[PDB]
């Protein structure tokens, strides 16, 4: 590495850094749950709504397993933004959120998280503070229970006209929120193009306020839209897939090397002790002026202080006359080194095995260190200081 | 309750005013009193060292990087060597330092070293008294070393909110210091025994081991005042000495600019490594900071573009800080060769040059290995009470003015002491006090007009 | 017309060559005229201290700005530390110079100071003539400070063109000195009254108030010139230096390249600002510069998208200056440490360590307040019309070889003027002119085999 | 085959104790032997000068940077604003240098020279030995100037893989130094030609022209030797001090760091070209690096985008590369201020400064036009053998206590030599070599307790 560092075969003599070890982590361990199903069972009948008239369902506790309820759909578009399409189903949140109503695959063509359409316009907006996953099916045969509107319609106006009848501003549609001309307008558009307007009070600041909407055919198979958005919270994220838990060992106390984990779907990899648990309790998660983790006030009455996890730092000694060299672990102390390691720093440390096949470990001031001779000497100049009164004797 | 602050202007330190005087005489202003005094300073030597594991800082192992890292694997080379060059400079200096702290020769340092004087300062044989009460004040995190990592290792106190622990999760390393602290105290012992002799001759291989008071008496020669006052009022001049001394106690607050200095000097240094410790945090408006949560968040193209923002901000914080770090090293460098020549003249010896040292002229000083530097002291003589008195420019034989003299490190004054029948009178240039006017407080010189014509009694020489 | 530029080569000056020489004698080259002459230099002591309203300066109170710099405000609290910690190292150097400055005691200066020399350079008690005619000699932007802000607004001239005013556009803040320049002119004459004394004994806590023009005799003495020829060319020497003091009214040029150094010193800080001030219109590619433009001209979403960029741009601006800023503060705290050093060595006393004050060794030298800095004038005598003489290693009595003799401050030349009868003359080292060698132009040495052999008629001593 | 590496302390090294001792005695630490050394350094003066064509650099004549860069016209104007103001800033220093270098007059130097001395360093009236073997040591690549660009055109060897021609690709230009090699060596023959006088008297404006071997004896006087030891072992000093100055021949390896620091200057400059021209090279992302490429590959509007992409990173890599110029040159002006220093005292004289110049105190040194900057040696007297003996603190007459005496330049030593007669001795205080008490070594002083109650027989005087 330092040959090619410096791209030359012969490194001028001295004392390098080279990449630290990686510390091996345990295999992980998780807190997520308990909770219940997050049952879909509003989505499995009746007539999905207009656009404009949104229902919405938000699911928080509990447990799920997506693929089955997408069994029951036809998907005829599944698109995603800041999210695939798996992830969505694998990760844990702090809500689960979906919107749904009818709308046809003709017009399927305005819907996009980017659309300028008029149902982006007046009908619907999706904030970009979540990862979205939209989809866009058809219902089978089979799911009879499920009724299909009239015709599918939205709003293509929403403006309000100026008290002096000249001047009009629009109100294009808040994030996740519906229009206020949904106040005025039919819970279906009768006929394409139906207009009505509402004399504003000055109460209301005056002016009056005119909307209007346009119609789709209606279908043999009803078409459906579906807006899904996750939430991610602290100590909220309760909403996970269905545990695969069972047939597995005895979490999360292990306790242990920095083990990998996932508590309440709070991942990463660390050190835990019981230790003092400190303001404010019912947090759980409560984190330091960096937004690190401090510790866990846990489920089972232990605080668990987060210590991270660990790194050792190593250099090379390097003496190119003899061609041979020295390496320091320092602080880390001759307990985590041995004869041979897999943490790791480097695939192989063959260089220093050279002659250290045959030695152990020694401790020093400085710290633990390979391929030297407990000599004990003085030295006038040490060529390569290892700092201190310390000395890498030739 | 406090009311107003209150709106006032800056006092003027108006100096005393003397006139030049017509023909042969003049005035001149002489302390009629004195107070020994300590300037202080430290001068920063060094910065402290580090480098880091430039893969691991940007990425923690994560298998984009590690593809991504191919395109710019050169930069982090070229991050390393600057660093590492300028870790030597360091280096350098150090070794530098102690190559003129060396003497050839020392006195031994006892208890009861220094004489008449206490010396609490003195190591414990350690630390200079004074140096550990310096350590202890200064507000350091240690770093760790050894044990180090093994308190980062939870074994006992995870409350150990320490970022000099946190290196691990950066790839930061602090470097080591180059000089044991007892050898470091070592150095220190020989300076302070290379004290006496500070002059006596060339004072450069040769080596008195002369009298701590005597010296200071020598050196109070130098600045002009007679021996048969220094050895009279001795143990007036040891208490006032002592007393300056003893102030030193007082020394230890932010109220001393250089103690100040010290805690700033420590301030820096922590500050640069808790600033790129905070750039680890830093999201770069990518989706997260975090490689692995968006790993998890994201189709493999996206994981790529957001990574890709990410290190561009990792490596331009890394090359930032380099060059920082570089002429921070550089001026560190700078800072420790006037510190050396400090020791040089205004230390091992005593300095006539005025400016620097003592704003008392300059006697005795001593240094001290304050955390990443050095600290000094300068003791000198701080004049007072100062009276005008009549001086001759010099003296001639009127009836036979081939013969004239000057005063020598002194003045000829108008003779106001009753033990003296002489009209003239001398004293030291240094302190009012009068002596007779004799042969070793003068010197022949060319006759000149402003010099008295004395027809009368003159005793060196007799005509 | 002119025609064509002329290609030549650099001329060499070359030194006038002496021969060492074999056995009891040698050559010595030594002046048989000169002339007095200044040089001259500027010292920068200070950067024009600034801050600046780090909001205003991004945007003029705009809405969008008002939620968008939430998200960096961390980053101006940021660029205050740093501008702020340099405004106060500016402030320390200040007082620190100040320190030195101060005497214990001076002279008062009158009108007719200085004796025989006319001192037309003396304040008309303002600043020192000198001062005032550089200061005016300048093409200074005067900061505004008291009214300042109220020739900003609209009282008669608006054709005020100055920059200066612009300020209040940008939140730039030219903060204050801090010296009262009525105080640095007291200052500056305190620096005037500690003349004289220079030398004489230590010269430090002592005040002698001695003839300025024996003074500079004194100096002379210790240049080595003897005192009869001081005397009896008194009237001479004072015009040839009042010649050289009359020469500085010609230094009101930026031929004298410290006068050059002290408009760039102007120009550096001026600069700075104008620079600062042209970012303000500098639209990033961005729909306009102005964000009350692009309010007017944009959709919401897109006024955020280009005031994002407008912030980039006017933050990194803002960043780059304060760095440069930082170098430059710490680069004039380095060159007044400088300045004051010159004070204490090069000013307030003579100096034999050749190199710096004047280039004709050094006798006296005075030091002015020029803007952000200090400019000195070093009095020196300058050589020339060389003769070789021959001189004698020493001598010795051929009958007594146990005596012999080596002139003090001088050298043994063989006679060549007709008052002198005896074989050997002396003359002071400074200059030709021969003596009689007597006992205080000589002191006695052991024996060499280059000393002459003289049998015949020493005076000093009569063996 | 080597095995492990040892693991070891650093050594500590123990200077010679001495203990103070009670009353009227001391003692002394004093050699017994001696060699001579050399201390030697190298001070950069300058920076590679350099300039660029601020366009050709960009984009080698295409036609739309033609338009393209009129956007950005002003920013070259100022990058050529920075480079040249700071080519000046090196042309000034590097004039002040030889201001300092002149000398009024100096002696010719021939064959000879130096005496008995061989003097091998001496330029082959050239540069001098030693400059021209380390020059030819140095692995520079000599830029061209004349013929130069001839050498870039094929005029035979185009195996010239030098990055020296590769100039007229970036349109770099190395600019000419500032003085011709050959005013270079006069200057520095002048130098030479300015040694003896050294001290004698003012030194200054005077000039001496006296034995080289006796200016060393006359500077071993200053040092503390009696010249009686200096005549009688002249043979054998003449010989142990051509020994030191024959070890130069090895000087010329990287175990003088000095001579490594040169080789660093040249890498320094070379490194930095060396970059730029890495990055003519650096395509942005870009669908090239090269426009006429990406012009052959792309539609205008996609031309467009590409080049401004590559001009944006073009650009920014000759902004960052300015600034570091910036510093490097102001680097340099510093440090070529103080090799002028160490030049007026360390060379030019003999110091008593200590710190710099030798570390054996300091007699003679030489400096040397290195390449980039000067390289100093410094020649000194390293004391060895040290003994302790007796010393007086000094002596007065018991029956006439008004009469004391103190050793001048050196010591009362209790006598341990059988020539002397005398209860003590005298010994010049530089060096071990016992002497008659006499009048010329010593000084009449005040009485004081530790003086020897003489009640016996004293020369100097008789009572």
């Amino acid at each position: 590495q330092l040959h090619c560092s410096y791209e030359s075969f012969d490194v001028e003599s001295g004392v390098y850094s080279v990449s630290s070890f990686e510390a091996k982590p345990s295999g992980s361990v998780v807190e997520q749950a308990e909770g219940v199903e997050c049952d879909f069972s509003p989505l499995l009948s009746g007539t999905p709504p207009q656009v404009y008239n949104f229902k919405r369902l938000v699911f928080t506790n509990c447990n799920y397993n997506l693929t089955k309820l997408l069994s029951l759909f036809s998907v005829n578009d599944f698109t995603c933004s800041q999210i695939s399409p798996a992830a969505i189903a694998s990760n844990c949140y702090s809500s689960l959120i979906l919107d749904y109503f009818s709308y046809p695959l003709s017009m399927k063509s305005d819907l996009s998280v980017s659309s300028a359409g008029p149902i982006s316009q007046f009908n619907y907006k999706q904030s970009f503070s979540n990862p979205t996953c939209l989809i866009l099916a058809t219902v089978p045969h089979n799911l009879t229970t499920i009724t299909k509107p009239l015709k599918y319609s939205y709003i293509n106006k929403c403006s309000r006209f100026l008290s002096d009848d000249r001047t009009e501003v629009p109100q294009l549609v808040n994030a996740n929120q519906y229009s206020p001309c949904v106040s005025i307008v039919p819970s279906t558009v009768w006929e394409d193009g139906d207009y009505y307007r509402k004399q504003l009070s000055p109460l209301e600041g005056g002016g009056w306020l005119v909307a209007s909407g346009s119609t789709v055919a209606m279908t043999e198979q009803l078409q459906m839209g579906f807006g899904i958005t996750v939430q991610y919270g602290t100590d909220t994220n309760s909403v996970c897939p269905k545990l695969e838990f069972a047939n597995d060992t005895k979490i999360a106390s292990q306790l242990g090397n920095c083990v990998e984990y996932s508590l309440y779907g709070v991942s990463g990899r660390g050190v835990f002790q019981n230790c003092t648990a400190v303001g404010v309790r019912q947090q759980r998660f409560v984190y330091d002026a960096y937004q690190n983790l401090v510790g866990y006030y846990s489920d089972d009455g232990n605080y668990y202080c987060l210590r991270a996890c660990v790194s050792v730092p190593v250099s090379v000694i390097y003496d190119k006359e003899t061609k041979t060299h020295a390496t320091l672990f320092g602080s880390v102390a001759c307990e985590h080194i041995s004869s041979t390691m897999s943490q790791y720093s480097r695939s192989t440390r063959s260089m220093l095995k050279r002659r250290d096949s045959t030695y152990g470990p020694l401790q020093t001031p400085v710290g633990c260190v390979l391929g030297l001779v407990n000599s004990s000497l003085f030295v006038e100049d040490c060529k390569l200081p290892l700092g201190q009164s310390l000395c890498a004797l030739p | 309750v406090p009311g107003e602050m209150r709106l006032a202007s800056i006092a003027f330190n108006h100096p005393i005013q003397v006139d030049q005087l017509n023909s042969s005489y003049f005035k001149l202003s002489i302390p009629t009193n004195f107070s020994f005094g300590v300037t202080q300073e430290y001068i920063q030597t060094t910065i402290q060292k580090v480098t880091v594991d430039c893969k691991q800082y940007v990425c923690n192992g994560f298998q984009k990087c590690e593809q991504l890292l191919r395109e710019y694997g050169q930069f982090c080379s070229k991050i390393n060597q600057a660093l590492h060059g300028a870790n030597l400079r360091q280096d350098d200096s150090v070794r530098n330092l102690f190559a003129s702290v060396k003497s050839s020769q020392s006195s031994p340092i006892i208890p009861g070293f220094g004489g008449d004087f206490n010396l609490t300062l003195l190591e414990p044989v350690a630390r200079s008294a004074i140096e550990d009460l310096l350590f202890d004040k200064v507000t350091i995190a240690d770093p760790g070393y050894m044990q180090g990592y093994d308190d980062c290792m939870q074994q006992g106190p995870a409350s150990a909110r320490d970022l000099i622990c946190a290196q691990y999760v950066a790839g930061y390393k602090v470097l080591p210091p180059l000089m044991d602290v007892n050898m470091e105290a070592a150095y220190t012992s020989s300076l302070l025994g290379s004290i006496a002799g500070v002059g006596w001759t060339a004072g450069l291989s040769s080596f008195a081991a002369i009298p701590f008071a005597q010296s200071i008496f020598y050196r109070l020669n130098g600045v002009g005042i007679t021996q048969q006052v220094l050895s009279e009022n001795q143990k007036l001049i040891a208490n006032k000495f002592n007393q300056a001394l003893g102030a030193m106690q007082t020394g230890f607050t932010t109220t001393n600019e250089a103690f100040h200095k010290v805690q700033d000097a420590v301030n820096n240094n922590a500050q640069a490594l808790s600033k790129l410790a905070s750039e680890l945090s830093n999201t770069f408006g990518a989706i997260s900071a975090s490689i692995g949560d968006i790993i998890q968040r994201l189709d493999p193209p996206e994981q790529d573009a957001q990574i890709d923002r990410l290190i561009n901000g990792r490596l331009t914080t890394l090359n930032a800080f380099v060059a920082q770090q570089l002429v921070r090293s550089e001026s560190a460098a700078l800072s420790a060769q006037l510190a050396k020549d400090k020791v040089n003249e205004c230390v091992k010896a005593q300095s006539k040059r005025s400016g620097f040292c003592g704003q008392g002229t300059h006697i005795v000083s001593f240094v001290v290995n304050a955390p990443n530097g050095l600290y000094f002291m300068h003791v000198g003589y701080y004049p007072s009470n100062h009276i005008e008195v009549v001086s001759a420019y010099g003296l001639c034989d009127a009836a036979n003015p081939t013969n004239c003299i000057a005063p020598v490190n002194g003045y000829f004054i108008k003779t106001n002491n009753t033990r003296i029948v002489d009209e003239w009178s001398y004293t030291g240039s240094s302190f009012y006090a009068p002596e007779p006017i004799t042969s070793l407080n003068t010197k022949y010189v060319a006759p000149q007009v402003t010099y008295q014509n004395i027809s009368t009694n003159l005793p060196p020489p007799l005509l």
